[PDB]
C-alpha cells in the first residue's frame, strides 16, 4: 500500500511533446480524489463512463495517466469519437473511453518570447492512429522517385512540426497542459 | 515542373458517362491524396470528390453521390474520376487538386492543381456560328466615337474567337462572353469603339474563329445605307 | 453538412486600401479553414491554410485570422493584382464545403453607359429571325438594368445580358443584352427600345429606333 | 493555500521528553508524506523520518530508530513529533516538510528551536560598548551577555539606523550562558550630535532593553 | 539507505562568476524527487528547486536545477554577492524515505580588505557586577583567515577568549569579527595594559589596539 504519485504527473517541470506523448502507469497506490476535481487550476475536466465527483470510491489493477502538450483549439480533440490532426495522428481516445480528460492553460510554462519550438506534433501519418498508440517515428518521406536517404528535401518531409508558443498568441494558439486519466479493471479512493 | 494535367472532358448527352484522368509529374502522385473540385459557369467552386493516398478512402460530394466514382492507378501514378448519368448540372470546368502535405493531409489545403479540362452536358449537335454586322447609325454617337460591332450567333459548342482587322484592331474592342440560349446554342457579340470621322475611310471588318466546326469567317462591317 | 459563408459578395476598394474578407461556418471548423484565390481563367491558389499559416510564395501581405466559426482574411495593401476571386474553404470534416467566395474590385468613381442599340441586319432577317441588340459600354459600378420596349409593352421571356470583366485600364465594365423575335414577329411592331437605368443616370435612358427607318 | 505551522522553542532539561506539534492547513494532510527535519547549530539538515497521515506507520532513519516516536492526528490535521531521554546534542532546529501526492513541492514548518541543558532562562545584561575620542569614523555598540536560551534581537535607535551594523553570532560560555555583541561603524564627527541607542530584546524571558551608548 | 554526497565541499568564486554544484546518489533517483535549498545563516533553508528542475516562487532564472540517474547539478549562471550560502540537496518521494545532501558551502571571491581594529574597554556598570568584558572589533576584512592575539601587559592570553565572525556581507563581500576577552574584576584589576594583536593578509604589519586601565 503506497501513495499515488500524481505530482509526477501534473506538477511535471517539462511536459512531452504530443507525438511523444508521456504515459505514466500506476498500480496498487490511493488518491484523494476529492483534490482533484474542486481544484481551480484546471479549465478543462470532462470524464467519460465515469463521474468526476463519485471517483473517490472505485478500484482497479492499473491507471494510466498520459500526459502532453497541445494548444488551446485541439484541446477537444482530446474526447472519444473526434477528428483532427492530434486525434488522427498524435493522440487518439477509442470510442469506449472510460475515464477523464484534464487540461489546463500553460502560456505562463511553455511559451518563451520569440517562440517555444521544443514542441512539436505529427503532421502527416500513413494511417491514423489506433486508439492508446505512439507512433515517434521522424523518417523523412521519399515522396518523390529521388532518393532523400535522411537527406530533406523537394519531395522529401520532416513528418513533424514545431509549435509556435509565443505569449502574445491567441489563446486557441496558446499551450495547454493535458492529462488524460484512464482506468483497467489496488487502487481506490479516501 | 511540378504540375498536373488533366485529360478526357468533352461534349456528353445528359444521362450519358465519361470519365476524366489526372496525369501528374515532378514528383509522384502515390505520395498524395487527390481532390477533384468543379466550377459551374460564372459560379463559385465545388468540391467533388476525394481519394487518399493509396485509395483505402474514397469521399464524394452528395450531388454526385452514387453516380461518380474516383479511383487511381499507384502503380502508374494516374487519377481517374468516372463520372455517369451526366445531367446540365455537371457541366463545369474540372480541376484536380494535390494536396500540399502527403499521406493523410487532409487539415491543411491543396496546392497544386492542373490546368482543368471542361465538360459540357448537353444534347446539342455541333453548328457553325452566324455571323451578322452591327452597323453603327445615329445611335452610335458618343460625341464623336461611334462603335460597331458583330453579333456571333446560334453555336456549338464553345468557344468562339473574334478579332478585328486580322489582329490591327485591339484598342477599344469589347467581345463579351458568350450566352446559352433556350435552343441549346450559344451567341456572343463583339463591339469596338471607333471615331465617327473614320467611318467613311476605314473598313472594319471582324474574324470570327470556331475551331470546333472548322469555321472561319470574316465578316465586313459597314455603315448602313438609307 | 457544414455551411461555409462569405461576405461581402463584392468588394470595392481603391488600391493600397486594407481589404477584410469575412468567412463564417455554420458549425465549429477548429482553424481547419483555408483560403484560395482564383483569378479569371486561372486555377485557384492556395493563399492560406490552417487558419492563420501563409502558403509558400504568397506575399506577406495576405494574412488569415479566426479559430472555429469566424475566419477572416486580410490583404493589407492592395495591389492592382489582387482583385480576384477569394473562397473559403473548411477541411475539418468532409465534404469540405467551399464558400460562396468574395470578388474584390478594384473601386472607381461613378461613370454612366453610353448605350446604344442596334437593329437587325437585314442578313438576319432573311433567316426568319430579329435580333436587337443593345449596348452599354464602360459603365461603373456592375449593378445595371436593361428595359425591353416593343410598342411601349415590356418584353420579358426572350432577351439574354452578358457582362464583361472589369476592364483593367478603365476599370469599367459593360453590358450587351440581346432580343431574339422572329422576322414575322419583328415586323409586327415598330418602336423597338431598351430602356437602361443606372447609377450614373439621374432617370431611365431610353434608346429606340422605328422598324424599317 | 498550504501552510505549516510549529509549536513554540521548548528549553528541556537532559533526559525529559520534548513533543513539537505542525498545523497543517490545506486540505492536503492525510493525503501527504509529513516528515521532520533536524538541523544542528552549525550542521546540516537531517531528515529524522516521516509517516502517511493515511497509512499511520512512521517510518524513521536509523539514528533517530530509537527516540523519535512521529505521529499525525487526522482529525485535527496535525503531526507530531515526540522524543525522549534528550541529550545536549539534541540542540537542534526541528522542522517539519510536507509533500502532498498531487505536486512535486515541498512545504516546510517556519521551525522549532528545542535547546536541552540544565541553565534557566535568563535575560540578558547589556553594557555599552562606547566609542572612543579609524581614520575618522568610530566604532561603538552593545554587549548582550549571560542570557538562556537563544535568540535575542538587537535594532539600533528603534531600526532607524540600520546601515554600517553588525550583529556577532552568539558564543555559547562556559557558563552555559549566550553571549553576542552588536556593533555600528558611524563617522566620528557625528558621535556627540545623534543619539545611539541598542535595543535588545530576549523573548523567552520576555527581557526588553534599551541601552545609550555615549562617548567615554 | 541511500546516501547524498555533494560537490565541492566549498566553492570560491568572485561575484559574476558561474557556480557548478554537484549531487551525486549512491543509487539511482527519480529526477522528480530531487529538491536543492539555499540556506542563509541564521535563517530557515530556502527551496530553489524541485522536481530536479522547477524553480520555486521567487526564485531568479540564474539558477538552474538538472541532471539524472545519479549526477545532479545547481547552476548559477553570474553570482550575485546575495547567493552565498549553504546549499543541500534533497533526494524525497511519496514514500516517508529522504535523506539530504551533507552542503556545499559558496563563499565570495574579493580583493584583500584590512581590518579596522576597535578594541573596547569593560563597562564601569559591568565592572560592578564583578566581570570586566573586553571586546575586539575586525570590521570589514577580507579573507576570512585572521589572527586575534590578546597581550595582557604583553602576556599571551589563552582560554578567556571567545572569537564571533558575522557571515560574508551581502553588499561589500566582507567579515567581520569580534572577540571577547573575559576576566573576573579581581583579575581585571591586576593587570594595566589590555591589547588585541591583529595579524591579516592586507596588513603590512600585524596591528595592536591597547589601552591602559584607568586611562581616560
Ligand atoms: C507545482 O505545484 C505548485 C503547488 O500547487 C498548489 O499545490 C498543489 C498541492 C495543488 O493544490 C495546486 O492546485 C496548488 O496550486 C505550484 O505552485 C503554485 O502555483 C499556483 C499557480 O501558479 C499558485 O496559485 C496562485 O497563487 C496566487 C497568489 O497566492 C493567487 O492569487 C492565484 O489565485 C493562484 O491561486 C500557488 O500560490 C503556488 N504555490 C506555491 C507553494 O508556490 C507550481 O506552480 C506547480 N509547478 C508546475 C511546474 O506545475
Amino acid at each position: 500500500t503506497n501513495l499515488c504519485p500524481f505530482g509526477e504527473v501534473f506538477n511535471a517541470t517539462r511536459f512531452a511533446s504530443v507525438y511523444a506523448w508521456n504515459r505514466k502507469r500506476i498500480s496498487n497506490c490511493v488518491a484523494d480524489y476529492s483534490v482533484l476535481y474542486n481544484s481551480a487550476s484546471f479549465s478543462t475536466f470532462k470524464c467519460y463512463g465515469v463521474s468526476p465527483t463519485k471517483l473517490n470510491d472505485l478500484c482497479f489493477t492499473n491507471v494510466y495517466a498520459d500526459s502532453f502538450v497541445i494548444r488551446g483549439d485541439e484541446v477537444r480533440q482530446i474526447a472519444p469519437g473526434q477528428t483532427g490532426k492530434i486525434a488522427d495522428y498524435n493522440y487518439k481516445l477509442p470510442d469506449d473511453f472510460t475515464g477523464c480528460v484534464i487540461a489546463w492553460n500553460s502560456n505562463n510554462l511553455d511559451s518563451k518570447v520569440g517562440g517555444n519550438y521544443n514542441y512539436r506534433y505529427r503532421l502527416f501519418r500513413k494511417s491514423n492512429l489506433k486508439p492508446f498508440e505512439r507512433d515517434i517515428s521522424t523518417e523523412i518521406y521519399q515522396a518523390g522517385s529521388k532518393p532523400c536517404n535522411g537527406v530533406e528535401g523537394f519531395n522529401c518531409y520532416f513528418p513533424l512540426q514545431s509549435y509556435g508558443f509565443q505569449p502574445t498568441n491567441g489563446v486557441g494558439y496558446q499551450p495547454y497542459r493535458v492529462v488524460v486519466l484512464s482506468f483497467e479493471l489496488t487502487v481506490c479512493g479516501k | 515542373e511540378v504540375q498536373l494535367v488533366e485529360s478526357g472532358g468533352g461534349v456528353v448527352q445528359p444521362g450519358r458517362s465519361l470519365r476524366l484522368s489526372c496525369a501528374a509529374s515532378g514528383f509522384t502522385l502515390r505520395s498524395f491524396g487527390i481532390h477533384w473540385v468543379r466550377q459551374a459557369p460564372g459560379k463559385g467552386l465545388e468540391w467533388v470528390a476525394f481519394i487518399s493516398y493509396d485509395g483505402s478512402n474514397q469521399y464524394y460530394e452528395d450531388s454526385v453521390k452514387g453516380r461518380f466514382t474516383i479511383s487511381r492507378d499507384n502503380s502508374k501514378n494516374t487519377v481517374d474520376l468516372q463520372m455517369n448519368s451526366l445531367s446540365t448540372e455537371d457541366t463545369a470546368v474540372y480541376w484536380c487538386a494535390k494536396d500540399l502535405l502527403p499521406l493523410l493531409a487532409l487539415y491543411y489545403g491543396m496546392d497544386v492543381w492542373g490546368q482543368g479540362t471542361t465538360v459540357t452536358v448537353s444534347s446539342a449537335s455541333t453548328k457553325g456560328p452566324s455571323v451578322f454586322p452591327l452597323a453603327p447609325s445615329s445611335k452610335s454617337t458618343s460625341g464623336g466615337t461611334a462603335a460597331l460591332g458583330c453579333l456571333v450567333k446560334d453555336y456549338f459548342p464553345e468557344p468562339v474567337t473574334v478579332s478585328w482587322n486580322s489582329g490591327a484592331l485591339t484598342s477599344g474592342v469589347h467581345t463579351f462572353p458568350a450566352v446559352l440560349q433556350s435552343s441549346g446554342l450559344y451567341s456572343l457579340s463583339s463591339v469596338v469603339t471607333v471615331p465617327s470621322s473614320s467611318l467613311g475611310t476605314q473598313t472594319y471588318i471582324c474574324n470570327v474563329n470556331h475551331k470546333p466546326s472548322n469555321t472561319k469567317v470574316d465578316k465586313r462591317v459597314e455603315p448602313k445605307s438609307c | 453538412d457544414i455551411v461555409m459563408t462569405q461576405s461581402p459578395a463584392t468588394l470595392s476598394l481603391s488600391p493600397g486600401e486594407r481589404a477584410t474578407l469575412s468567412c463564417r461556418a455554420s458549425q465549429s471548423v477548429s482553424s481547419y479553414l483555408a483560403w484560395y484565390q482564383q483569378k479569371p481563367g486561372q486555377a485557384p491558389r492556395l493563399l492560406i491554410y490552417e487558419a492563420s499559416n501563409r502558403a509558400t510564395g504568397i506575399p506577406a501581405r495576405f494574412s488569415g485570422s479566426g479559430s472555429g466559426t469566424d475566419f477572416t482574411l486580410t490583404i493589407s495593401s492592395l495591389e492592382p493584382e489582387d482583385f480576384a476571386a477569394y473562397y473559403c474553404q473548411q477541411r475539418s470534416n468532409f465534404p469540405f464545403i467551399f464558400g460562396p467566395g468574395t470578388k474584390v474590385e478594384i473601386k472607381r468613381t461613378v461613370a454612366a453607359p453610353s448605350v446604344f442599340i442596334f437593329p437587325p441586319s437585314d442578313e438576319q432577317l432573311k433567316s426568319g429571325t430579329a435580333s436587337v441588340v443593345c449596348l452599354l459600354n464602360n459603365f461603373y459600378p456592375r449593378e445595371a438594368k436593361v428595359q425591353w420596349k416593343v410598342d411601349n409593352a415590356l418584353q420579358s421571356g426572350n432577351s439574354q445580358e452578358s457582362v464583361t470583366e472589369q476592364d483593367s485600364k478603365d476599370s469599367t465594365y459593360s453590358l450587351s443584352s440581346t432580343l431574339t423575335l422572329s422576322k414575322a414577329d419583328y415586323e409586327k411592331h415598330k418602336v423597338y427600345a431598351c430602356e437602361v437605368t443606372h447609377q450614373g443616370l439621374s432617370s431611365p435612358v431610353t434608346k429606340s429606333f422605328n422598324r424599317g427607318e | 493555500e498550504v501552510q505549516l505551522v510549529q509549536s513554540g522553542a521548548e528549553v528541556k532539561k537532559p533526559g525529559s521528553s520534548v513533543k513539537v506539534s505542525c498545523k497543517a492547513s490545506g486540505g492536503t494532510f492525510s493525503s501527504s508524506v509529513i516528515s521532520w527535519v533536524r538541523q544542528a547549530p552549525g550542521q546540516g539538515l537531517e531528515w529524522m523520518g516521516g509517516i502517511i497521515p493515511l497509512f499511520g506507520s512512521a517510518n524513521y532513519a536509523q539514528k533517530f530508530q530509537g527516540r523519535v516516536t512521529i505521529t499525525a492526528d487526522e482529525s485535527t490535521s496535525t503531526a507530531y513529533m515526540e522524543m525522549t531521554s534528550l541529550r545536549s546534542e539534541d540542540t537542534a532546529v526541528y522542522y517539519c516538510a510536507k509533500v502532498s501526492q498531487w505536486a512535486l513541492i515541498l512545504f516546510w514548518g517556519q521551525g522549532t528551536l528545542v535547546t536541552v541543558s540544565s541553565a534557566s532562562t535568563k535575560g540578558p545584561s547589556v553594557f555599552p560598548l562606547a566609542p572612543s575620542s579609524s581614520g575618522g569614523t568610530a566604532a561603538l555598540g552593545c554587549l548582550v551577555k549571560d542570557y538562556f536560551p537563544e535568540p535575542v534581537t538587537v535594532s539600533w535607535n528603534s531600526g532607524a539606523l540600520t546601515s554600517g551594523v553588525h550583529t556577532f553570532p552568539a558564543v555559547l560560555q562556559s557558563s552555559g550562558l549566550y553571549s553576542l555583541s552588536s556593533v555600528v561603524t558611524v563617522p566620528s564627527s557625528s558621535l556627540g550630535t545623534q543619539t545611539y541607542i541598542c535595543n535588545v530584546n530576549h523573548k523567552p524571558s520576555n527581557t526588553k532593553v534599551d541601552k545609550k551608548v555615549e562617548p567615554k
